[PDB]
């Protein structure tokens, strides 16, 4: 509806 | 909110050997 | 379609 | 590792009002 | 040393 | 050990 | 490898009023 | 808002061999 993260391959915050 | 995620990681995920 | 968490392949949350 | 982390999230988090 | 999580104000995990 | 987070302030992963 | 992060964020954050 | 990402990370991602 408003935001959000959809189709998303590999996902690394930091390292 | 999360869809068709792969391989979600948040931080830090490291080894060691010495 | 929703406030929620769907097809997620692995979670790593800190390390 | 998390050291010091103020306000961590991870996806979406928002607010409906209709 | 050890991989871990210190002084983390606040969590969402998904939502 | 190596690869980490240090003092972070505010962290937003998606939205 | 984060080191001093001031407001770290990835993707989009806005808001809506209409 | 993600969509269609391939491949998303923030930050740094390195090996050590010494």
């Amino acid at each position: 509806p408003l935001v959000n993260i959809y189709n998303c391959s590999g996902v690394q915050v930091g390292d | 909110t999360i869809y068709n995620s792969t391989g979600i990681q948040i931080g830090a995920y490291n080894y060691m050997e010495i």
